[PDB]
RNA sequence: AAACUCCAGUUGACACAAAAUAGACUACGAAAGUGGCUUUAACAUAUCUGAACACACAAUAGCUAAGACCCAAACUGGGAUUAGAUACCCCACUAUGCUUAGCCCUAAACCUCAACAGUUAAAUCAACAAAACUGCUCGCCAGAACACUACGAGCCACAGCUUAAAACUCAAA
């Protein structure tokens, strides 16, 4: 577990680290991508989202997945695929947001129940009309004196 | 007192403003300015900043030592070369 | 005689004049009506009280008054249709009193059994009868089951044994029905140590009885204090004019919640003694109300002197909250 | 060209410009974001105050002011008084760490000014005065 | 909400306050302590041990007097929150944190590890903490609670500190 969690930390720090040298693509070195997030199991890597440069950035690196993945093995080679996840906040509230401007809308007390107790007292009305507990280490066994008996 | 719009100072690429902010923001995080307003927004008391420095540089030290534990240990995570037995 | 707390505070507040609509939804002795009346002549009153001996005091002040005071006898609920009727039915009431509790003739009568220093029938019924189908205490304590009467003084009486005090009853109710107050008071010690009878102290820091808050549950209860006195309410804003003065006194704490959180429009299911740090980690929680309807005449409840205090330690812990319609 | 995010060096003549102007003469986008408000103001490089705003004085008020979309409409209301003086090219120089003080930016990018480059001048102070004791919260 | 509205932003001038980054360093000092710069003075002992009281120190808080006063801030006032008071929250503000000269002499003053010397071989060792020990010296402890108490004595201390009991009670702590 703490050991996954380091696993996590490096995988952060090394794709960070691809990240912001212009080593691994020109493409990539530009957009200046920051990661909020990276999760081992396959490997999750969250975003922060900044919408057209949004969708630049995603097809980028979706583009580059395959490169990112391999300058990774060269390193912690054994490195499972890479999935990227946009965070774009609440990802619901942008594809609903989305989806909305899409989309099509046409022309334009007492804490008790009073009730059931009343009639509770209406029914009755209408039929009308400690001790020392032994320690469980004193208790006596007498399989001895059966014993020494015979 | 100083000259301005030298420190903290970041150009503009090609209109590109998001980008120069992250730019600015990473280098401020990098040289720990950001956390520096955060602690500075109240007062932490001397004892508890010697226990929060003990404690990262303790953290650190362990996260270096587990990191270099399993570098070295991945090194036999390959295929079984005497599957089988 | 007990004395209408503050009702000088009350008469203030209110501010009685000529030729103006002020309804007492709680006439009962009357003292902050004959004060009101002794301010002004000629305001038209409305003496509403659900005791009909508080119905007859009514009367007879309209014996002294013949139409300037104007009885009616009945509950909050009924209070709406019965102003409809009566002939102020587009409201524009300009004044509104709320007192709450127990009537002092209510209280001194030992035939209603209201105190359990004297023996009666455990009634505890503001009503004298005009419902004899509305239940008594005594059938409320002899009908509830176990978990039923421990919700009932958990939440009303607001008592800490309420899963001892409701089996001690319902264990005593076994053996005879309890149709006594003073036996009901004797069940209710019995579920406790003597010494236990008197070690709960009032507000004012003076031993009471331990049954007391129990008597309490049950009085409410038995009135449907709760219910009643939020239906008053609603029905006295709906009829209440638009910068009207409405004054009410609050003996406990769950009337006095409820009066307050109507007047600010707080949920009444929120939380109860909530304190900031509360506050904001609900509001953390919730980080992933209504529009003001009144204006207070005072921000801070008024509360009796020292001197009113030993006068009638009964109204001690009576709080008044003054308020505007808006 | 290579492109250095430096800022040019005043005194030492630059081939960079902004309608034929230098980095000196830009004017100058002052950004404060506190907690509870964002401020903006524009000045010339001769500290001529040119356009101010607010999120209180853009109407909002309370908490309201410290959402973001606030300062975005100061932003807006800042380019905008500030445009109708003639400024083009601004320099963003930002305080605080406001939930606005990026999107006074986006605002002022909405409002039609150009930025050119963005200058931190959050007042961090080496070791000076005392601040108020932890929330006990 | 209150508060302020000579309030806020920019620029300039501007401290008897506090000392980012360095510091991921582990140094100095007997301990407390000490992390901006410069300069002066300066960090005892060529065997160790050696004091509730002698000699000299001793964080913070506190007292006395005179200054400083940005900021922080018990207390207090106001605003909220609360059934309500107080507290938690907001604002204003005081003692106080600072300087000078005295006093007080306390701490979870804790590496909870006495000082000095030696050993890593045996049995390594109740447990945990922090590997186990040996030689030597000083201090201290002898069931729990009564008790960081009472009395006595000493103290610039006067709601104080140091030293510190007994009776009744329990079979545990
Ligand atoms: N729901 C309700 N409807 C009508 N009257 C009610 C009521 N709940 C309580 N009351 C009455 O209100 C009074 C409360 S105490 C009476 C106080 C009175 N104002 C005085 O002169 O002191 C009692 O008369 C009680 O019976
Ligand atoms: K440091
Ligand atoms: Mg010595
Ligand atoms: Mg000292
Ligand atoms: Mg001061
Ligand atoms: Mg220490
Ligand atoms: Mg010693």
């Amino acid at each position: 577990h703490a050991r996954l969690r380091a696993l996590n930390g490096l995988l952060y720090k090394a794709l960070t680290d691809l990240l912001c040298t212009p080593e691994v693509s020109q493409e990539l070195y530009d957009l200046n991508v920051e990661l909020s997030k990276v999760s081992l199991t396959a490997c999750r890597a969250y975003w922060k989202t900044t919408a057209e440069q949004n969708a630049h950035m995603e097809a980028v690196l979706q583009r580059s997945a395959a490169h990112m993945r391999h300058l990774l093995m060269s390193q912690l080679r054994n490195v499972p695929p890479i999935v990227f996840v946009q965070d774009k906040g609440n990802a619901a509230l942008a594809e609903l947001d989305q989806l909305l401007a899409v989309a099509d809308f046409g022309p334009r007390l007492c804490g008790i129940d009073h009730e059931a107790l009343n009639k509770q007292i209406m029914e009755y009305k209408r039929r009308k009309d400690g001790r020392k507990r032994a320690k469980p280490r004193l208790e006596q066994d007498s399989s001895l004196k059966s014993y020494l008996s015979g | 007192k100083h000259l301005k719009f030298i420190a903290r100072t970041v150009m503009v690429q090609e209109g590109n403003v998001e980008s120069a902010y992250r730019t600015l923001n990473r280098i401020l995080t990098m040289d720990g300015l950001i956390e520096d307003i955060k602690h500075r927004r109240y007062y932490e008391k001397p004892c508890r900043r010697r226990q929060r420095e003990s404690y990262e540089r303790c953290r650190r030290i362990y996260n270096m030592e587990m990191a270099r534990k399993i570098n070295f240990l991945m090194r036999k995570n390959r295929a079984d070369p005497w599957q089988g037995c | 005689l007990h004395i209408p707390v503050m009702v000088d505070e009350v008469v203030h507040c209110l501010s009685p004049q000529k030729g103006q609509i002020f309804l007492d939804m709680t006439f009962g002795s009357g003292g902050h009506t004959k004060a009101i009346l002794q301010k002004e002549s000629d305001i038209v009153l409305y003496a509403l009280d659900r005791d009909p001996t508080a119905y007859a005091l009514a009367e007879h002040l309209s014996e002294l008054y013949p139409k300037q005071i104007r009885a009616m006898l009945g509950q909050f609920s009924q209070a709406e249709a019965l102003l409809m009727k009566a002939g102020v039915q587009p409201g524009t009431f300009d004044g509104v009193l709320m007192d709450l509790g127990c009537s002092s003739m209510q209280l001194d009568t030992p035939e209603r059994g209201f105190s359990l220093r004297k023996d009666g029938p455990l009634d505890m019924r503001m009503d004298g009868g005009r419902y004899p189908d509305m239940p008594t205490a005594a059938d409320v304590v002899n009908a509830l089951d176990q978990q039923a009467l421990a919700s009932i003084l958990r939440t009303y009486g607001e008592e800490k044994h309420a899963k001892k005090i409701a089996s001690a009853i319902v264990q005593a109710r076994s053996i005879y029905p309890i149709t006594r107050t003073q036996q009901l008071a004797s069940i209710v010690a019995g579920a406790f140590p003597p010494s236990a009878i008197y070690t709960r102290k009032d507000l004012l820091q003076r031993s009471t009885h331990i049954a007391t808050k129990t008597f309490q549950a049950l009085r409410i209860f038995v009135n449907n204090e709760l219910n009643e006195l939020y239906t008053g309410l609603k029905t006295a804003q709906k009829f209440l004019r638009p910068g009207g003065r409405l004054v009410a006194l609050s003996f406990h704490s769950l009337e006095d919640r409820i009066v307050k959180r109507f007047l600010l429009g707080i949920s009444m299911t929120e939380r109860f003694n909530l304190s900031v740090r509360q506050q904001v980690m609900k509001t953390s929680q919730l980080g992933s109300r209504a529009p003001l309807m009144w204006e207070l005449i005072h921000k801070k409840v008024l509360s009796p002197q020292d001197q009113d205090v030993q006068d009638n330690p009964r109204g001690r812990s009576a709080k008044l909250r003054a308020a505007i319609k808006l | 060209t290579k492109f250095s995010i430096y800022p040019p060096i005043p005194g030492e003549e630059s081939s960079l410009r902004w309608a034929g102007k230098k980095f000196e003469e830009i004017p100058i986008a002052h950004i404060k974001a506190s907690h509870n408000n964002t401020q903006i103001q524009v000045v010339s490089a001769s500290n001529e105050p040119l356009a101010f705003a607010s999120c209180g004085t853009e109407g909002f008020r309370n908490a309201k002011k410290g959402t973001g979309i606030a300062a975005q409409t100061a932003g807006i209301a800042a380019a905008a008084r500030a445009k109708q003086k003639g400024v083009i090219h601004i320099r963003v120089v930002v305080k605080g760490l406001g939930p606005g003080r990026l999107s006074a930016m986006h605002g002022l990018i909405m409002g039609g000014l150009e930025v050119i480059s963005i200058t931190d001048n959050t007042p961090i102070p080496h070791n000076g005065c005392r601040p108020r004791k932890a929330r006990k919260l």
